[PDB]
C-alpha cells in the first residue's frame, strides 16, 4: 500500500515574528555624519508598513528595519510602566499597536507613529539637526502628510524634510530610465508607468492586495481546513513565515490545480508545518477484571432478557402451535375465533409468527413448571439444535457448489452482492431522508476476493468508505494515514492546494478571494494598451514602456512571478513586441538604497521643504518632483 | 488562428479584425466579402477562428 | 530566580521609557484624537481613485478546498468541486457556510 512504501515525511517548524538580541546606539554613524560635507547628509526613513528601514544617506544599507509597533503597560508586578517601539517587542507580553491602519499603506495611529521614531532617533544615536527623506505612499492622504509633517518639524524639529515613493526610489536606483513599475508591498500591489525618470501618476493604479492581505487570507483558509479543531493557535505571523517560505506563482493554474489532490505524487506537492506539541500490570489487571465483571454481568443481563425472551418466544409459539393443533381439522370459525384469541387473522399468520418465532427462537411443586420452563428452552434447544444441523449441512452443499460450478456460483455472487447491494441503497438512499445484509455483502465479496479474478478489493463496498479512496483526508492529511492520539501527528498543518492558490490572487483577485477587482495583468494591460497610447503628450507607447517592465517590493519574490507576468502580458500586446520583465536588485532594502543615493542630490535639495517653509505652507504643501506625489 | 478580440468597422464592407493567441496579438484588415464569410459563420468576440488569408 | 532576574534586566535594558529623548521639543502636544481613521479622512473630502474594476468572466473554484467547482449548491451556496464535498458541505455545523463565505467576502447575514 502507498502509505507503506512512501518514506517518512519530511515537516518544517513553526516560524513567527520573534525578538533574538538588543542592539545599542549605533554612535559611529553619528561621528560619520558630523564628518560629512555641508549639505551631503540625511537620515533616510524608508517607511515601511512592514519593517520600517532607517539609516545615513552615506552608507549602503540601513542600520535599523523594525516593525512598526509599539508595545506600552504597567508591570502588574513591578509596578512601573515599560515602553517598546520595534522588534524590541517579543513580536513579553505582546500589548502591541500598529501605526498603520490594517491591510493599507497609511499611518494612522500616530502615537505608534512617534514611538517607532523615537526609537529610530536613538539607535541611529542621535542626542542633542538633520535633513530628514522618507518614503511615502502612493497618493497618500494629506491629513497624514499633514499629521507627519507636524511631528518631523515640531516634535523633533528637523531642519527639513521630503517625501517620496518607495516604488520610485528602487526604480532609479536600476537605472529606470522609463518603464512600467510593478510594486507588490506589504500593504498594496502598484503599477505606475514612469517615463522620461518622470511618474505618470495620474495614470497609476491599486490593487488592495499585498503580502499583509496574504498572510490573512492564508490564516483564514487554514482554520477552514481544520474547522473541526486544531490545538496550535494559528497566528498570521505564523502564516506569513508559511506565505514566504512554501507558496509560489502557478504557470498554468487551472492545469496544476486540477490535479494538485491526485493521490500519486502528492507526497512531494505537499508541505508539512508543525507546532511545538507536548509529549505526554496490577492496576491494569484489577481494573480490567472490573471491566470483566462489568462485561459480564451485561452479557448475563443481554443473556437473561434473551432468555426471558427465549421463554415467552417459546410459550408464545406453544400457544399458537396450539391453535394449529386445533384448526388442522376445525372449522373456520374455530380458526377465526382462535385467532381472536391471538387478535390474529390469518393461519398463515400463525404460520409466519410460529415460523418467525421459532427463526428467532433458533438464534438465541416447581419441578414440573421448572422442568416444563427448561422443556421450553429444549423446545428453543430443539430450534437451536436443528439451525445447527441446517447450517453445516447448507454450507457443504455450497462447498459442492463451489467446485461443481464454480463460474457460475461466481456469477451468482456478482448476482447476489449486486441485490444486496441494491437493498442497501434502497434503504440508504431513502434512508438518508426516510430515516428523519451487510455481512452477507461482505461474505459474497470475501468469496469473490477468494476466487474470482475479476473482482478485486477497490470494488469492496469497505473501499467505497476507506479513507485512501478519499479527497478530504488527501486535502487535510495527505497520503498517509491519521490518527488523532499522535501528539506529532496532530499541531500539524498540512498546506497543499494553498501553496499556490494564495499568489493566485493577484492574478485572479475576485474569483480566489471575491476582492472585485481587476488582476495584476489586466491592470498592466489596461495601461499598457488602452491608457498610455491615448495620453496626447507621450511618445513611442507601448513600446517604450514595454522594454522595462519592473519588478519591485517583497511580495513579488515569489517563485515565477517574473514569467507568469511576462506571458500574461505577452497575449495582450502586438506579436513581436519587445517585452522584457525584470526584477529589482534586493527587492526589499533597495527602495531605500534609492532614497539614500538620491538623498543629497540637487533634484533633491530643490525638492526638500526646510522648517520655515513648512512654517509657512502648512503640512500639505509638497514640491512636486519625479519620485513623489503631487 | 486566434480568439476574437475585435471586429470593427472601417468602411462606409472592410473590418478589422482582431486575432489572439497565447504568443500575442494581431488585427487584420478584412475585404468585404471574406468579412461577409466571417459573418455567416457565427463569429463574434471571444471565438476561436481559423483564417486562411489567401484563399 | 536568576533566570526571571535576568529576563527583567533584559526587558529593562529593551525598555525605552527610562530613555530621555534630549530630541523631543517638550512644548509641543498634540491633539489627542488625531488617530481618523481612512474612512474618517476621506469624510473630510466633503488620490485614492485608483482603484480598477474587471469585466471578465469570473472562473469557479470549491470553497472547501479551492478545487474547480463545476457545481453551486442551492441552499449553502457554497461552490464545490464533487459528491464528497456536497456530502460535507451539507453536514456543516449550524455557522460554518457563512465563514466559507466569509473567505470569498460573500455574506447572507
Ligand atoms: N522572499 C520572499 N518571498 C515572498 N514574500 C516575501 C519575501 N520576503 C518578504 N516577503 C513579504 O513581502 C512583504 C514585504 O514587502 P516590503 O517590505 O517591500 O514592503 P513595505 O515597504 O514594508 O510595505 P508598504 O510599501 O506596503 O508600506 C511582506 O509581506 C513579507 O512577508
Ligand atoms: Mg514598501
Amino acid at each position: 500500500e502507498p502509505w507503506k512504501r512512501l518514506p517518512p515525511p519530511t515537516v518544517y517548524p513553526v516560524k513567527e515574528a520573534r525578538f533574538e538580541k538588543y542592539i545599542p546606539p549605533q554612535l559611529d554613524g553619528r561621528e560619520r555624519a558630523l564628518a560629512q560635507p555641508p549639505g551631503q547628509v540625511a537620515i533616510v526613513i524608508d517607511n515601511g508598513s512592514h519593517s520600517v528601514r532607517a539609516g545615513w544617506n552615506f552608507e549602503d544599507k540601513p542600520r535599523l528595519a523594525i516593525p512598526p509597533i509599539m508595545s506600552k503597560y504597567r508591570d502588574r508586578k513591578m509596578g512601573k510602566t515599560f515602553s517598546f517601539a520595534g522588534s524590541d517587542c517579543y513580536a513579553a507580553r505582546s500589548h502591541i499597536r500598529n501605526a498603520f491602519e490594517a491591510g493599507t499603506g497609511i499611518v494612522s495611529n500616530w502615537d505608534v507613529m512617534e514611538h517607532v521614531l523615537d526609537y529610530v532617533f536613538v539607535k541611529l544615536g542621535m542626542n542633542e539637526d538633520m535633513p530628514i527623506v522618507m518614503t511615502e505612499a502612493v497618493a497618500n492622504l494629506p491629513y497624514s502628510r499633514k499629521s507627519m509633517s507636524e511631528i518631523i518639524f515640531e516634535c523633533y524639529g528637523a531642519p527639513s524634510l521630503v517625501y517620496g515613493i518607495d516604488s520610485l526610489f528602487s526604480f532609479r536606483h536600476n537605472q529606470g530610465q522609463t518603464g512600467l513599475v510593478v510594486s507588490s508591498s506589504y500593504s498594496a500591489t502598484h503599477v505606475i508607468p514612469v517615463y522620461n525618470r518622470k511618474a505618470l501618476l495620474s495614470q497609476a493604479i491599486r490593487l488592495n492586495w499585498g503580502g499583509w492581505h496574504m498572510a490573512e487570507y492564508m490564516l483564514k483558509l487554514l482554520k477552514l481546513k481544520y474547522y473541526t479543531g486544531f490545538p496550535g493557535k494559528l497566528n498570521s505571523s505564523q502564516t506569513e513565515h508559511m506565505v514566504r517560505d512554501f507558496c509560489y506563482v502557478s504557470l498554468d493554474y487551472d492545469r496544476e490545480l486540477a490535479g494538485y489532490l491526485d493521490w500519486t505524487g502528492l507526497e512531494d506537492r505537499e508541505r508539512i508545518v508543525q507546532y511545538p506539541y507536548t509529549e505526554e500490570e496490577e492496576e491494569l489487571a484489577r481494573i480490567a477484571e472490573r471491566k470483566k465483571e462489568s462485561g459480564r454481568r451485561l452479557q448475563e443481563q443481554a443473556a437473561k432478557m434473551r432468555l426471558e425472551r427465549l421463554m415467552k418466544k417459546e410459550q408464545e409459539l406453544e400457544y399458537y402451535k396450539d391453535i394449529q393443533r386445533r384448526m388442522q381439522g376445525e372449522s373456520k370459525k374455530e380458526i377465526k375465533r382462535l385467532l381472536d384469541e391471538a387478535e390474529l387473522k390469518d393461519e398463515a399468520a400463525l404460520e409466519r409468527v410460529i415460523r418467525d418465532l421459532e427463526r428467532s427462537i433458533k438464534r438465541a411443586r416447581q419441578q414440573r413448571l421448572l422442568k416444563s420452563n427448561w422443556e421450553a428452552r429444549q423446545r428453543a434447544k430443539a430450534e437451536k439444535e436443528a439451525e445447527k444441523a441446517r447450517l453445516a449441512e447448507e454450507a457443504r452443499l455450497d462447498e459442492e457448489r463451489r467446485k461443481n460450478d464454480l463460474e457460475g456460483w461466481l456469477e451468482e455472487k456478482r448476482q447476489l452482492r449486486l441485490a444486496k447491494l441494491n437493498q442497501l441503497k434502497e434503504r440508504e438512499r431513502l434512508k438518508a431522508d426516510l430515516g428523519n445484509l451487510e455481512a452477507a455483502i461482505r461474505s459474497l465479496e470475501n468469496d469473490l476476493l477468494r476466487y474470482d479474478k475479476t473482482f478485486s478489493y477497490d470494488m469492496t463496498l469497505d473501499a467505497q468508505r476507506d479513507w485512501s479512496k478519499s479527497l478530504l483526508h488527501a486535502f487535510r492529511y495527505g497520503p498517509r494515514p491519521f490518527d488523532p492520539s499522535s501528539q506529532a501527528e496532530t499541531h500539524r498543518v498540512h498546506l497543499n492546494v494553498e501553496r499556490i492558490r494564495v499568489p493566485e490572487v493577484l492574478f485572479q483577485p475576485a474569483a480566489i478571494a471575491g476582492v472585485d477587482q481587476a488582476g495584476l495583468v489586466e491592470i498592466a494591460g489596461d495601461i499598457l494598451c488602452q491608457r498610455l497610447p491615448s495620453l496626447p503628450g507621450i511618445q513611442d507607447a507601448p513600446d517604450a514602456f514595454l522594454r522595462d517592465v519592473f519588478l519591485t517590493g517583497g511580495n513579488t519574490l515569489f517563485q515565477n512571478f517574473d514569467e507568469r507576468l511576462r506571458q500574461g502580458l505577452m497575449a495582450l500586446l502586438p506579436v513581436g513586441a519587445p517585452l522584457r520583465v525584470r526584477r529589482a536588485q534586493d527587492a526589499i532594502l533597495d527602495a531605500w538604497r534609492g532614497a539614500a543615493g538620491w538623498a543629497c542630490t540637487e533634484e533633491a535639495k530643490a525638492a526638500w521643504i526646510t522648517r520655515e517653509e513648512y512654517l509657512e505652507k502648512g503640512g500639505e504643501y509638497i514640491k512636486e518632483h519625479d519620485l513623489g506625489n503631487a | 488562428e486566434g480568439e476574437v478580440t475585435e471586429m470593427t468597422p472601417e468602411e462606409a464592407s472592410t473590418l478589422l479584425i482582431g486575432l489572439k493567441s497565447a504568443r500575442g496579438q494581431k488585427k487584420l484588415r478584412l475585404d468585404p466579402s471574406i468579412y461577409e464569410a466571417i459573418q455567416k459563420e457565427r463569429v463574434q468576440v471571444g471565438d476561436v477562428i481559423y483564417i486562411e488569408t489567401n484563399t | 530566580q536568576s533566570a526571571q532576574a535576568a529576563h527583567q534586566a533584559l526587558v529593562e535594558q529593551l525598555d525605552l521609557h527610562s530613555i530621555h529623548k534630549t530630541f523631543r521639543n517638550p512644548n509641543w502636544r498634540p491633539n489627542q484624537r488625531r488617530n481618523k481613521t481612512i474612512k474618517a479622512i476621506l469624510g473630510e473630502s466633503q488620490t485614492n481613485i485608483e482603484s480598477a474594476p474587471s469585466l471578465a468572466p469570473m472562473k469557479h473554484y470549491c470553497d472547501v478546498t479551492g478545487l474547480p467547482a463545476p457545481y453551486l449548491d442551492p441552499k449553502t451556496r457554497l461552490r464545490y468541486h464533487n459528491k464528497e464535498i456536497f456530502a460535507m458541505i451539507r453536514n456543516l455545523p449550524q455557522g460554518m457556510g457563512e465563514q466559507f463565505l466569509e473567505a470569498r467576502g460573500a455574506h447572507t447575514v
